[PDB]
């Protein structure tokens, strides 16, 4: 049996929503990944869901499938799940009806049975009281059975990776980063969203909402647009996979009905803006349908052995691609043969002096029972009978874990590696398929999630390599992972899945030789910023950029898990102050600038005082600054630590576990960091001094307290203030006098100074 | 345990005159055996030959009864009529024989088996035939006596013991010999002593024009005279004229008689008063494939031998092109109409060789043609023939669009195959380029189409008629002008319309249009165009269609307000998949409803929802019904043994499904017991549950699984070999 393609969905900020059909109270869950003590990782506690048509106002159906909202650049929030009745209900996370709230708890938006708005926040199963709700078997499949969902994009565009290759010139990883125009159908910015639903009889719908307007519409059709209601109710479609083309506002809508047992193709047409010379009035969207072609499957291979077409793919392909014509991925098994073919067919238009043409076959040697395309990699995953997986890539077809063996090294273009997989990262012995409920492998291809009868909680399998004894490899691996990241953040994806996978070969490195895997973190993290064009050597003018790049909230995270394990180092130190500094950043100049413009308000403000709104003003003026204080409090305490270190250090240089006190010192952006703060400080002091609160004297307190915690500290910022000037300086001229990148990284991630400038960590 | 017996041969009964196996010698050897088999205690009774042909006698008047009794809950355009001329010819034809190489001639027996009916059949039948007409209305019983007398089975005093009490039936007009009678030309009814002779002797003076414009029955052709006058042969007369056909045909096979060969074809094709079905119900079409494949297929290495050098040559290419033309139209029609398989018979019979079958993959490929044009297609691989591939196109196009006439050079240097795809071809680029507008003159096109009507070229209007829906639905919702869609039915009309024709094409050109008839004239009607409807209705009206609608083919001027339904399997949103299946559920696990018995209407129901959409929400949901009601015809809830039974029905209807003939059982216990095997059987439910069993088994040494789900899944699988074992097939 067809295992469950969409029974599972991992959401784009890391929920995973996926159904449930054991729980005899709720039919969906909900989780994510937490981390248990910074080295291992668990599940988050499910979160049960129950939903039944009658939420508006009792027995519930069972979930068909669950998809997310994480096509193209959609913000992947607003889920919507389709029952096995039929009926599409859409769940919104993130937001409530009177504020906003965090990403487990759910809100609802409309219910469609007629459709009609009623907003209403959900509530999970266990905290409800016990309900008179059944779960009801639909076991039968309606005219209203939707077969496929299909989301629809907006007009922004997104930009990502292609590839990365190695260029043997300057012996480092090269990668280049193309755009990616939206392709197939958009809808406009002033619809809120659409989406498009396939029905098991042929009935289409598109269900739409307007951005000015809370009320939603429905427009539906019939593929078969007949004469006859006779023929209207017959097309019980087996597959009907829809692939976007190139073609403006086009889905190519590829069904197989064995009422005919012929692979038919439709083509449907949308006019977003029917009335262009009236942008005011909002017109319903046009749906317009155009048979196109039909053709039958073939019988028989070519040695005599007849076939079975198991299943019907058609790969979602872009413009990017060399031939843009979808591939029709036909699979067919050989009978009591372990080979299974699969038949490529390319869709064309005929030309004069459409039409399928067969470019080639494809023998596996063995029996595929699920195939899942990956998003925004171009990626088809066959989920053999044994476990094993093969990822064949769109552009060759050539096996991904292999490529690097059968890879014609001799070129311009070197070790051409796509994925952590090509490296040859390959999954254990994954459960067999009949005792899985259902399997997904991670966006990354890192891992594999398994769902098993009896377990009541999600499993995971992570990649091994077998050679982990040679040494001569690591130079490949760091460099492979390190792109890994680098698709990851154009697509906005969390690839916590990544990051479990890198931690396991770094854990086994470490059990063997303690100085090797330090060295395996320095060199993978350094290929991150040669793949982004960023570069911690550059001028000043471009540290600033750094601070506020949103990466080091993730890059610097990191080593923040691959360094956990190390008790009493100093790596993931380094990145915690740092981090925590740029949330201490965030503090002090996230409300100098909400600061500065109150004092505007005053002015222009100040011909009525005895109204209503004033008082309010007057009020949250100086109750904001009170909150400022216990962040000050820490704002002290942590200069004082680097401080304390100074004076133990000079005893004992000789003292390891106490190098974090160079690091700190040596970051270069830090200084400048501190420096801009104080700045900030001085300027609202003197802006406090020059522009005091005189209405209320009782309201001072906390303008009087931000003087006071300056003057009382034990140390004197000024006095604090030169010693991170004078470093800056002393540390540009060593830069003059010896040509050198590797001490920005030393400085900056490594916390160390390299034994050849030994000199200079005596001068600090 | 009589319901049990009664509900296995009934299902029995249906499943072997599906399987055209009653002239299996072995029909009354099964049919005995089927109570020792059903009951697995030893029933060691003498059941003597009176008791055999009575009980076959209720059994197959009981099963005619249920068919014809569940048909009004069927939708009323849901028309599936093979199966009824099927039984028809069963039990008018093959049950006689029956009695009569099977009786004693007991005249006391006969009355007792049908006076032991209930009157419920004779009132369900007398409602129907009211309801779809005082006229003349016979019964099935009628003709079951009226085939006795004619075998001396019984006096003329019978039939007024049965009849009617108001109305009898004079014995001297009844015929009472088993004697061969045609009309001659002066109006004697002639004796026809000899049937083998009499076949020749016509069809070597038969002519070919007289197929179809011979509307009337004096014609004086006495062979022609039978077709239209087949339902009134005699019961044992009928076995021979068809064995005489398979002795006839497999001779000419033989000596490579191209003559009578091509002739014969055209009189099975066309199927005249249901002719063509009666020779499935005697002969088995496996046999009859075989040797009609073998010529298709060993036709290559009769081309090398024979040099066109004569003056006859062109009177034996003609006749060589219409015996291999015509060959293929009878593998079509059995194919659509009939539900054949050619794939099936290549894997049977080894002797077949399936990569190197030109006729396996051309039939598969019959409605889609190939954009490019290849001589071979073994040898993609090398391009010396796509350099004179092109040329062949270009040859033809300039001898017959400008020339005006075709050498004698080019018939001879191309074989039939290249023709066969060559034609399609060049019709699709003219009429492609009319279309878009390349070409505009349409006077010297229809001059040109006309000399695809030769019978030399005959072959290519085989794939020209079946591509054209996929042509014309495109056409349909594409926007074409009025004078573009006035050409293009100009162009068609000649093919449609000739002007004039050979007479060795006119029934060829006939024939070719009633293959692929009912999809072109729903997509005509959507849209000079009367005349081609006419012209398909025409032809359509010749002989009769199986499972059409008779209200589309005369929709004139009827106005019924009811959509019409053109295919054999329609649902509405009334009545919609769920509502048939929830019947079914019901009649799954408590045999309600009427649909079942009616393996017309199941069996593409089944491949509607598949195998296994159709096992998978009944075996699971049997147990929430088992759960609360529990088993149906028993008032204590006590014992599995009750249950067991109700299980036995479901698993008894599957093996039938499954199995379908004698030796084929034999070979089904090895594969469940551990390649050839499966080959044949794809789509079987056997293949799904071993499959499984075999996967699971893994498992278990891996241990993902717990034993008790284990140890369920196999109790299904033990229970369908044991029933496959104990019962033969």
């Amino acid at each position: 049996m067809m295992l469950g393609e969409h029974l599972m969905s991992w959401s784009k900020t890391g929920i995973i929503a996926y159904s449930d059909s054991q729980s005899s109270n709720a039919n969906i869950c909900l989780t994510f990944l937490e981390s248990i003590n910074g080295i291992n990782w668990r599940f988050h506690t499910p979160q049960k869901y129950v939903l039944h048509p009658q939420l508006h106002e009792q027995f519930f159906y069972n979930i068909s499938s669950i998809h997310w909202n994480n096509w193209f650049s959609l913000p992947g929030d607003m889920l919507a799940v389709c029952d096995e009745l039929g009926n599409m209900t859409m769940l919104i996370t993130g937001q409530r009806p009177d504020r906003a709230t965090t990403y487990e708890k759910l809100t609802m938006v409309f219910q469609d049975n007629k459709i009609y708005n009623h907003v209403m926040p959900l509530k999970p199963v266990d905290k409800l009281k016990p309900m008179n709700i059944e779960r009801k078997q639909t076991r039968k499949e309606y005219n209203t059975s939707i077969l496929e969902f299909r989301w629809l994009t907006s007009s922004k565009s997104v930009i990502v990776s292609q590839f990365c290759a190695f260029d043997s010139s300057s012996n480092t990883y090269r990668s280049r980063a193309q755009q990616v125009p939206p392709y197939g159908v958009y809808h406009p910015p002033f619809i809120k969203y659409a989406c498009l639903a396939i029905r098991k009889n042929g009935q289409i719908d598109f269900w739409y909402q307007f951005s000015n307007s809370k009320d939603h519409k429905k427009i539906t059709l019939q593929l078969l647009d007949t004469s006859n209601q006779r023929f209207k109710d017959l097309q019980w479609l087996e597959f009907a996979r829809i692939t976007p083309m190139n073609d403006d506002q086009c889905m190519l809508i590829t069904t197989y009905s064995k009422l005919s047992k012929n692979i038919s193709f439709y083509k449907l047409h949308v006019n977003w803006n029917l009335n262009a010379t009236k942008p005011n009035v909002l017109n319903d969207p046009s749906l317009k349908i155009q048979f196109i072609l039909s053709t039958t499957l073939d019988p028989t291979d070519d040695e005599g052995h007849v076939l079975k077409l198991e299943n019907l793919h058609v790969v979602s392909k872009s413009s990017i691609e060399k031939d843009p014509s979808p591939e029709i991925l036909v699979l067919y098994n050989v009978c009591d043969t372990s080979k299974s073919l699969v038949k490529r067919y390319r869709l064309a238009p005929t030309q004069l002096s459409y039409n399928l043409r067969r470019h080639s076959d494809i023998v596996l040697d063995k029996k595929v029972t699920l195939i899942t395309s990956e998003m925004f990699d171009a990626f088809v995953s066959f989920y053999f009978e044994d476990g094993t997986i093969e990822s064949y890539n769109q552009n060759d077809w050539k096996l991904e874990t292999e490529r690097l063996i059968s890879q014609s090294q001799l070129g311009k273009f070197k070790n051409i590696i796509a994925s952590p997989l090509s490296a040859g990262f390959n999954y254990g012995k994954l459960p067999l398929p009949p005792s899985v409920e259902w399997m997904k492998v991670s966006p990354s291809m890192c891992g594999v999630i398994v769902k098993q009868y009896n377990k009541k909680w999600p499993q995971f399998y992570a990649a091994v390599q077998k050679n982990y004894a040679d040494p001569e490899k690591d130079s490949i691996n760091a460099t492979a992972l390190a792109f890994g990241y680098v698709k990851s953040l154009h697509k906005q994806i969390s690839a916590e899945d990544l990051t479990i996978a890198a931690k396991t070969h770094i854990l086994r490195i470490s059990f063997l030789d303690r100085k090797r895997a330090k060295e395996f973190i320095t060199t993978l993290l350094k290929s991150l910023y040669s793949f982004f064009n960023i570069s911690p050597d550059a001028p000043k003018e471009i540290m600033d950029k750094i601070i506020t790049s949103r990466p080091l909230q993730k890059i610097m995270l990191l080593q923040l898990e691959l360094g956990s394990c190390f008790s009493q180092e100093n790596i993931e130190e380094m990145a915690r102050v740092i981090l925590y500094l740029k949330n201490v950043l965030f503090a002090f100049n996230g409300v100098a600038r909400n600061f500065h413009f109150a004092i505007e308000q005053i002015s222009n403000n100040s011909n009525q005082q005895q109204n209503p709104k004033l008082f309010q003003t007057i009020f949250s003026k100086q109750d904001l600054i009170h909150s400022l204080i216990p962040v000050a409090k820490w704002f002290v305490k942590f200069i004082t630590y680097l401080t304390q270190e100074i004076l133990i250090l000079i005893n004992d240089p000789t003292n390891k576990e106490y190098t974090l006190v160079h690091g700190i010192f040596g970051a270069k952006m830090s200084r400048t960091l501190i420096l801009s703060i104080l700045n900030e400080i001085k300027k609202v002091t003197q802006i406090v001094a020059k522009f005091p609160e005189t209405s209320y004297p009782i309201l001072n307190e906390s303008s009087t307290f931000l003087k006071l915690v300056l003057s009382e500290s034990p140390v004197d910022f000024e006095k604090f203030e030169t010693f991170l000037v004078d470093v800056n300086n002393k540390f540009i001229a060593l830069c003059e006098q010896q040509p050198s990148q590797e001490r920005e990284f030393s400085l900056l991630v490594k916390a160390e100074i390299p034994p050849e400038y030994a000199k200079v960590g005596d001068f600090l | 345990d009589m319901k049990l017996l009664r509900y296995y041969k009934n299902i029995w009964l249906n499943n072997k005159i599906i399987n055209w196996e009653i002239s299996n010698p072995d029909f009354l050897s099964k049919y005995s055996a089927i109570t020792s088999s059903i009951f697995q205690e030893s029933f060691n009774s003498v059941q003597n030959l009176d008791q055999l042909l009575t009980d076959l006698i209720e059994t197959s008047f009981t099963c005619f009864a249920q068919f014809v009794s569940n048909k009004q809950y069927h939708q009323a355009n849901s028309n599936l009529t093979l199966l009824e001329r099927k039984w028809v010819i069963f039990i008018t034809k093959h049950l006689p024989l029956l009695i009569l190489e099977n009786s004693s001639r007991s005249p006391r027996v006969v009355t007792n088996a049908l006076d032991n009916i209930d009157e419920k059949v004779v009132k369900a039948i007398r409602i129907y035939f009211t309801e779809k007409d005082p006229s003349t209305s016979l019964d099935i019983r009628h003709d079951f006596i009226k085939g006795l007398i004619m075998l001396n089975l019984q006096p003329a005093s019978v039939i007024n013991n049965y009849l009617r009490e108001d109305q009898m039936i004079d014995t001297s007009i009844l015929p009472t010999r088993d004697d061969l009678f045609v009309r001659n030309l002066q109006g004697i009814q002639e004796v026809v002593h000899n049937t083998n002779s009499f076949i020749i002797s016509s069809l070597d003076t038969l002519e070919l024009e007289s197929i179809t414009e011979s509307i009337t029955h004096d014609s004086s052709n006495g062979l022609f005279q039978v077709l239209h006058n087949f339902e009134s042969v005699a019961p044992t007369k009928q076995r021979e004229i068809v064995k005489a056909f398979l002795s006839i045909f497999e001779d000419a096979i033989k000596e490579l008689n191209y003559n009578r060969i091509a002739k014969i074809c055209a009189l099975l094709f066309f199927n005249f008063s249901h002719s063509l079905t009666t020779i499935l119900s005697f002969s088995s079409p496996a046999a009859l494939m075989k040797t009609l494949i073998k010529f298709v297929d060993l036709s290559r290495n009769g081309r090398n031998g024979s040099n066109g050098n004569d003056e006859s040559s062109e009177y034996e290419t003609i006749n060589i092109s219409l015996s291999f033309s015509w060959a293929i139209l009878l593998i079509i029609n059995l194919t659509q109409t009939y539900g054949i398989s050619v794939v099936d018979v290549a894997l049977k019979y080894p002797e077949l060789s399936i990569k190197n079958s030109f006729i396996i993959n051309f039939i598969s490929n019959l409605p889609n043609v190939s954009d490019k044009y290849y001589l071979e297609e073994s040898n993609v691989n090398d391009s010396d023939m796509l350099t004179k591939s092109h040329n062949t196109v270009q040859s033809w196009l300039c001898d017959l669009f400008v020339n005006g006439s075709i050498t004698d050079q080019l018939i001879q240097n191309i074989e039939t195959r290249q023709l066969a795809n060559l034609i399609p071809f060049i019709v699709k680029q003219v009429l492609l380029s009319v279309e878009i507008g390349v070409l505009t003159d349409i006077s010297s096109l229809i001059g040109g189409f006309e000399y695809f009507l030769q019978p030399l070229l005959l072959v290519g209007l085989i794939k020209t008629f079946y591509w054209l829906e996929q042509f014309l639905s495109c056409v349909k919702n594409d926007t074409i002008s009025e004078d573009i869609l006035q050409g293009i039915f100009n162009l068609l009309n000649t093919l449609f319309n000739p002007v004039t024709l050979n007479e060795d094409s006119k029934a060829f050109h006939t024939a070719v249009l009633r293959l692929n008839a009912i999809p072109l004239l729903k997509v005509l009607r959507k849209f000079n165009l009367e005349p081609l409807i006419a012209k398909l209705v025409a032809v359509l009206n010749v002989s009769p269609v199986y499972d059409v609608d008779p209200r589309i083919i005369n929709s004139e001027n009827d106005y019924s307000r009811k959509q019409l339904g053109y295919g054999k399997f329609l649902i509405l949103n009334e009545n919609p998949i769920n509502k048939i299946m929830t019947n079914q559920i019901n009649s799954f696990w408590s045999l309600h409803s009427s649909t079942y018995y009616n393996l017309d209407y199941l069996f593409e129901l089944i491949e509607l929802v598949t195998p296994k959409s159709f096992l998978f929400d009944v075996l699971k949901t049997l147990e929430y019904k088992l759960a609360t009601y529990g088993v149906p015809g028993s008032e204590n809830k006590r014992g599995s043994l009750d249950s067991e039974h109700v299980f036995d029905y479901f698993f008894y209807f599957l093996v039938l499904y499954d199995v379908k003939t004698a030796e084929e059982a034999s070979q089904l216990i090895e594969y469940m017991e551990n390649n050839k095997i499966s080959i044949l059987k794809r789509h079987s439910f056997a293949v799904l549950l071993h499959e499984r069993k075999l996967l699971n088994d893994l498992a278990l040494e891996n241990g993902e699984i717990t034993k008790t789900e284990n140890e369920k899944f196999i109790s299904y699988h033990d229970k369908y070999l044991c029933m496959l074992k104990t019962c033969v097939f």
